[PDB]
DNA sequence: GCTTGACAAAAGTGTTAAATTGTGCTATACT
DNA sequence: AGCACAATTTAACACTTTTGTCAAGC
């Protein structure tokens, strides 16, 4: 616990922590949670918000204190915050009370109110690229899939149809052709053939792909994912590169990336960012799914140490990853972050122009709501069992 | 922390019962399990008062506290209450009942 | 399949005009009781405001009518109220059911039915009734075996009527009340008159 | 989706302008007046001509359908006003259905002679009646609109000088803030203190409801009840243990035996004595009464 | 936790006295769809004719009295709304408007 | 420091209970006792059972 | 056959129920969205507690106040408008609506 | 046994005032 | 939102009669 809460608070404790073992980048969540926000821009672009130091306060009072007068133990939370008009530019720095924040006993546990509670890690098999065979008995034949199921994003499937086909529903459609991926991913048959040779379905959807020509895939993928929808051109790529690259609306974890490539040897010697996707990505997937459903061992991907051809499982650890008291109330401080953002830009428009400044665009309230309503009222916020220290423990 | 019995306290507020919860007097849920179970005993009556002088008869309970202060013979099972809910619930649901 | 029913109100001397709803019954207020807890924020049923959506739509379309209307909008509320009434009925059957604060679904008359088993027969749980006590068990064996072990404490409470009675047959408690305070005050003869009863 | 069912539903029909305005108000007008001269020749005042007669009523049909008309037109500003409201207390459809009422007051109202935009007198109507029955409908425990303006201007102020203060700001500095008393601002959030639902459960465990907690404490003691029968008991004893104009009295004086106690006059009226010579026997009644021989059983029922 | 409630009214405890009753006197009203509701009214009570009955609609005695119908006239009209705001010569004026307006429609 | 048992009074707390009319049966004992009615409720705290 | 549920129970016969029978079983039809006051914490006329439909909360006590014994009962303050009697037909009578 | 005259507190009585509350009203344009 | 006004409610208070009280003697 001692551990998660201060990279959460990124202390200098955790920095040299880090540090000890690589770890370029000693990054807090919170300072992932600036990066992650920052900048603040209205849709015309006409002005900038930004943030810097998330720098905390000392404690309001002592946990003996706190927890007698039942009052919370928690601390200020002060923001270098800044905001600038991208119409002439000039700088709105102010360091900002973000709100008292709640701080871990040094048993690792927390007071709300004086009273006592704990919070639970809990398990979570990771987002990952994942992989299986189902034999249709009744075809007696292995029906090899994957699911890459990201965070706050859509779903995928590249399955080994009963046919000798292409189970290329993605995002919860009910199907698709993989040609209709390529040339709507920029790729001729002859493309395809040339990066797949001995990919046999392959070759026989490209021989069924029954459609030709990039737009017409994109056609067809806009109005079966819109339908009752009038198709537009421009919406080929700019829905797709939304749907799946524009890292705005569908980013599987850091961490994802990291499962990706490591599962992959895609991006082998540098640092994990990026969570939107690459065609590089897809093509190594479809790669390695064909191969598995072809009799294989290993196979490396053009720029990747050849992969170990085999399934996947979501009960071993290996997808089955943990997320911690700090990786929670990162995901309330995103969440509660979330709304306050939607509506800085809404009043980013409405406030008056050239005479606001962050402290009138600065809502603490949602946060502050949402960090309450976790602390309390969570069935991982739990009440601490001292029946003896053994069991508390 | 476990024993605990009870005769008589806090009637409900929704219903006309008299508050289970240790916390608070409590006490044990006579349900499904050992009534079919009387049933195949066969005894009847003992189940009847049970789930009538013991259960919903709002008149009925003060009238068998009197009885047993006064030494006297039991006086008769009223209806159900929660009988008397449901049915004017099947009622305003526009069904013709009687 | 179709001359089941038909056969069934003929058969009957019933009539399928009742099947349409025209003026709408309402429950007792107490089953739907607002009720009070100490300090003036009350407590309340889940129909009420049910019934105040009917009562609105029907007032306004009312009005409506009243005033003489664009027929769209006639149509739009009389959907409106069809749709509140059903909600009423059993809602979360059709569309969406109705909203509030606290992501949690919706109570129709339909759930109200303490059976309500609907396609499984679940656990049945009941009203819990009076007059008993539990506690852990522990053997007797010194005991017969037509006999049971038992708390003096427990079946002291358990008695109560019993023992007031026969205590204030004798001279020991000049009205039930003395009684009741004494087996507060468990004056140990209470345990004599507790051994008899 | 009835929401989208009725979207596409006023969608269906386009837009207008000024002249549209200009117009519509103009034969709208001449409807009524005609129907106006229609309902003076109602009252005997002629045998209307058969051409006067038929194009009278064309104009107040032709009226009716422009009134219609524009309305239609002018529904998908009611949506996109009412749009912005919700989230909140009432729900959609209801929102719509009010403010199309006052889309129906306001085009009732409107001048063209004015010269405006038709939208512009709208809105007043519009907001108007939106909010007015968001007060209206949005709390079972109805409220008088003056409360809830006061309760408005309440919040206002409570997030103004949180923000300011930082903290939420105490009751005291509130009070002071919209000189009112403290006790004021109490009663007003109470007032402004929405009620709960019993159908949720306590328990993380759900299985009992809320409601499965609440003591009774207007609910039935009974044991008092019979405690109340046998203190009669002994008290018709006790009254029996005296002569008979002093129980007769009493019951009289307590209404021990109607419900209703008499005065002296009453008293003295059936009896034919004074009020005085009654309360020369209560006295001596309330003497014998008060002897602890009397009251060693009877203390007791205290 | 302990949470009491209580229903907002008073619950006494007499004898039911079977025999012993305020007398009292009772009523005929008559609806508009001629419905006869009866009431048993104390006799020291004054027998208001007019009176919403279980019916839920307003219900008059069963005699003939009529004190006052109505003496009650409607909210407004959109004619008055108009006619507060525009001219009666306004209304001439658009209406012989219309008039040769329909003329030289269909009839020129 | 004091020794407590279950139904014993733990706070005295009162507040007022309101107005209703009095048994005559309670009127007499306050009669020949001379015992005031004390609108205000008894809300005190005891030690629950056990 | 008996409403009252006196100890003679021998068939029970379940229907549609007609209209009439409905507008035959309530007292009264509610025609206000009301409850009770949010200032004197009292029900409403037309609302969906008025006693005058539903009786009493009060046990022999007319609305106004006008009698409060039960030798007054089988009888209504025209004035308040609710009949004297036991406060527990609430529990038993129905409110129709007429659509 | 009991009544008398007188006596003040109290229950109404009623008017007026204050507050309370339902209702209506607003005119750049904005679908 | 806020103001205007309007009916509606109630409470406040000034006065009156009524009822309980006394002290009296008879
Ligand atoms: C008026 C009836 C209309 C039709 C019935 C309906 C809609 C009910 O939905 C099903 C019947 C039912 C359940 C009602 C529950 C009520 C009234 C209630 O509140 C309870 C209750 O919840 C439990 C009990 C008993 C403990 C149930 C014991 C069952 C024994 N069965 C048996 O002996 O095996 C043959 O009584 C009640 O009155
Ligand atoms: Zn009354």
């Amino acid at each position: 616990q001692t551990d998660s809460f201060e990279w959460l608070i990124g202390s200098p404790r955790w920095r040299e922590s880090a540090a000890e073992r690589g770890d370029v980048n000693p990054v807090g969540g919170l300072e992932e949670v600036l990066y992650e926000l920052s900048p603040i821009e209205d849709f015309s672009g006409s002005m900038s918000l930004s943030f810097s130091d998330p720098r905390f306060d000392d404690v309001k009072a002592p946990v003996d204190e706190c927890k007698d007068k039942d009052m919370t133990y928690a601390a200020p939370l002060f923001v270098t915050a800044e905001f600038i008009n991208n119409n002439t530019g000039e700088i709105k720095s102010q360091t900002v009370f973000m709100g008292d924040f709640p701080m871990m006993t040094e048993k690792g546990t927390f007071i709300i109110n004086g009273t006592e509670r704990v919070v639970v890690s809990q398990l979570v098999r990771s987002p990952g690229v994942y992989f299986d065979e189902t034999i249709d008995k009744s075809t007696d034949k292995t029906l090899h899939s994957v699911k890459v199921i990201p965070s706050r994003g859509a779903w995928l499937e590249f399955d080994v149809d009963k046919r000798d086909t292409v189970g290329v529903r993605i995002d919860r459609k009910r199907r698709q052709p993989v040609t209709v991926l390529l040339k709507a991913l920029g790729w001729t048959s002859e493309q395809i053939v040339e990066r797949f040779g001995f990919s046999e379905i392959m070759r026989s959807t490209l021989e069924k792909d029954n459609t030709v020509g990039t737009d017409e895939a994109l056609l067809d993928i806009y109005r079966k994912l819109r339908p009752g929808e009038p198709p537009t051109k421009e919406s080929a790529q700019t829905l797709l590169e939304n749907l799946f690259f524009k890292e705005k609306r569908y980013d599987l974890a850091r961490v994802g990336r990291y499962k990706v490539n490591k599962k992959l040897g895609l991006h082998v010697g540098e640092p994990i960012t990026s969570s939107t996707l690459t065609e590089e990505d897809v093509v190594a997937t479809i790669e390695y799914l064909v191969r598995l459903h072809e009799g294989q061992t290993t196979m490396t991907v053009p720029g990747g140490v050849e992969v170990p051809v085999e399934t996947d499982d979501i009960d071993h650890f290996g997808n089955r990853r943990l997320r911690t008291v700090g990786e929670l109330i990162q995901n309330q401080i995103r969440v509660g972050m979330s709304r306050m953002e939607r509506v800085v830009r809404e009043r980013m428009t409405t406030q008056d122009v050239e005479a606001i400044t962050p402290q009138t665009l600065i809502n603490i309230r949602p946060v502050v709501a949402a960090i309450k309503e976790f602390f309390g009222t969570s069935q991982l916020s739990q009440f601490m069992d001292q029946n003896n220290p053994l069991s508390g423990l | 922390d476990k024993i605990h019995a009870r005769s008589t306290g806090p009637y409900s507020m929704i219903t006309q019962q008299p508050l289970g919860g240790k916390a608070q007097f409590g006490g044990q849920r006579f349900g499904e399990m050992e009534c079919w179970a009387m049933q195949a005993y066969g005894a009847a009556y003992t189940l009847q008062e049970l789930l009538t002088i013991k259960s919903d008869d709002t008149v009925g309970r003060v009238k068998v506290y009197e009885a047993i202060v006064k030494g006297e013979n039991i006086p008769e099972p009223g209806i159900p209450e929660s009988f008397k809910v449901l049915l004017k619930e099947l009622q305003s649901l526009c069904l013709n009942v009687e | 399949k179709r001359l089941k029913v038909v056969a069934a109100f003929q058969q009957s001397g019933n009539s399928p005009m009742g099947m349409v709803l025209d003026a709408v019954p309402v429950i007792p207020p107490e089953l739907r009781p607002m009720v009070q807890l100490d300090g003036g924020r009350f407590a309340t049923s889940d129909l009420n405001d049910l019934y105040r959506r009917v009562i609105n739509r029907n007032n306004r379309l009312k009005r409506l009518i009243d005033l003489g209307a664009p027929e769209i909008i006639v149509n739009n509320e009389k959907r409106m109220l069809q749709e509140s009434v059903d909600a009423l009925f059993d809602n979360g059957r059709r569309g969406r059911p109705v909203t509030g604060p606290g992501n949690r679904p919706l109570k129709s008359l339909s759930d109200l039915l303490k059976g309500k088993q609907g396609r499984f027969r679940q656990n049945l749980l009941g009203k819990r009734v009076d007059y008993s006590g539990r506690s852990v068990i522990v053997v007797g064996p010194q005991l017969k075996l037509h006999q049971c072990g038992l708390p003096k404490l427990m079946a002291l409470e358990l008695f109560k009527p019993f023992v007031m009675k026969r205590l204030v047959d004798l001279n020991h408690a000049q009205n039930i009340k003395s009684a009741k305070r004494m087996v507060e005050r468990q004056r140990p003869q209470v345990w004599d008159v507790l051994e008899e009863v | 989706d009835s929401v989208r069912a009725y979207l596409k539903q006023i969608g269906k029909v386009a837009l207008l302008n000024a002249e549209e305005e200009v117009e519509l108000a103009k034969r709208i007008e001449a409807g009524l007046y005609a129907t106006q001269l229609m309902t003076e020749l109602s009252e005997r005042g002629e045998k209307l001509p058969a051409a006067q007669r038929r194009d009278m009523m064309w104009i107040c049909r032709d009226g009716d359908r422009a009134k219609n008309h524009l309305l239609e037109a002018n529904l998908r500003l009611v949506v996109s006003l009412a749009k912005r409201y919700t989230g909140r207390g009432m729900a959609f459809l209801d929102l719509i259905q009010e403010g199309n009422l006052g889309l129906i007051r306001a085009v009732e109202k409107f001048d063209y002679t004015k010269g405006y935009k038709f939208s512009t007198y709208a809105t007043w109507w519009i907001r108007q009646a939106i909010t007015r029955a968001m007060a209206d409908q949005a709390r079972t425990i109805r409220i008088p609109v003056h409360m809830v303006e006061v309760i408005n201007k309440l919040g206002r102020i409570q997030r103004e000088l949180l923000q300011d203060l930082g903290r939420e700001p105490t009751p005291e500095e509130l009070a002071k803030e919209m000189d009112i008393t403290p006790e004021k601002v109490l009663e007003i959030q109470q007032y402004a203190r929405e009620p709960i639902s019993l159908d949720q459960t306590i328990g993380d465990e759900g299985d009992s409801q809320l409601g499965d907690f609440i003591e009774d404490s207007e609910a039935v003691v009974a044991v008092d009840a019979v405690s109340f029968t046998l203190l009669q008991d002994q008290l018709q004893s006790v009254l029996d243990t005296l002569s008979e104009r002093e129980a007769g009295v009493v019951r009289l004086r307590f209404g021990l035996t109607d419900g209703q106690p008499r005065t002296l006059d009453e008293i003295g009226q059936v009896y034919g004595v004074t009020r005085e010579r009654i309360r020369q026997i209560e006295s001596k009644t309330m003497s014998k009464l008060r002897h602890p021989s009397r009251s060693q059983v009877l203390r007791d029922y205290l | 936790r302990v949470l009491r409630g209580s229903r907002l009214g008073a619950v006494s405890y007499e004898t039911d006295r079977n025999h012993d009753l305020a007398p009292r006197q009772i009523a005929r009203y008559r609806t508009d769809n001629g419905e006869e509701f009866e009431v048993p009214f104390a006799d020291d009570a004054e027998i208001p004719g007019t009176w919403l009955c279980r019916n839920g609609m307003e219900g008059t005695l069963i005699e003939g009295d009529l004190p006052e119908p109505k003496k009650v006239k409607p909210p407004r009209t959109h004619w008055d709304m108009l006619l507060e705001r525009r001219s009666i010569e306004e209304l001439e004026e658009l209406l012989k408007e219309r008039l040769e307006l329909i003329r030289s429609r269909r009839r020129g | 420091g004091a020794e407590v048992r279950d139904g014993d009074i733990l706070v005295g707390k009162v507040t007022p209970k309101g107005e209703t009319e009095l048994t005559p049966e309670e009127r007499l004992l306050r009669a020949i006792f001379g015992e005031k009615a004390r609108e205000v409720r008894d809300t005190s705290l005891k030690v629950p059972h056990g | 056959g008996a409403m009252l549920d006196v100890n003679f129970f021998d068939e029970l016969r379940i229907g549609l129920a007609t209209a009439e029978d409905i507008r035959q079983w309530s007292y009264g039809e509610v025609k206000k969205p009301e409850t009770i006051n949010y200032r004197t914490l009292k029900p409403e006329k037309d609302g969906l507690f008025c006693e005058k439909i539903f009786g009493p909360t009060r046990d022999w006590e007319c609305y106004c106040g006008k009698y409060k014994r039960v030798r007054f009962k089988g009888i209504i303050c025209e004035r308040c408008g609710v009949e004297v009697t036991r406060a527990k037909v609430r529990r038993e009578r129905m409110g129709h609506i007429e659509l």
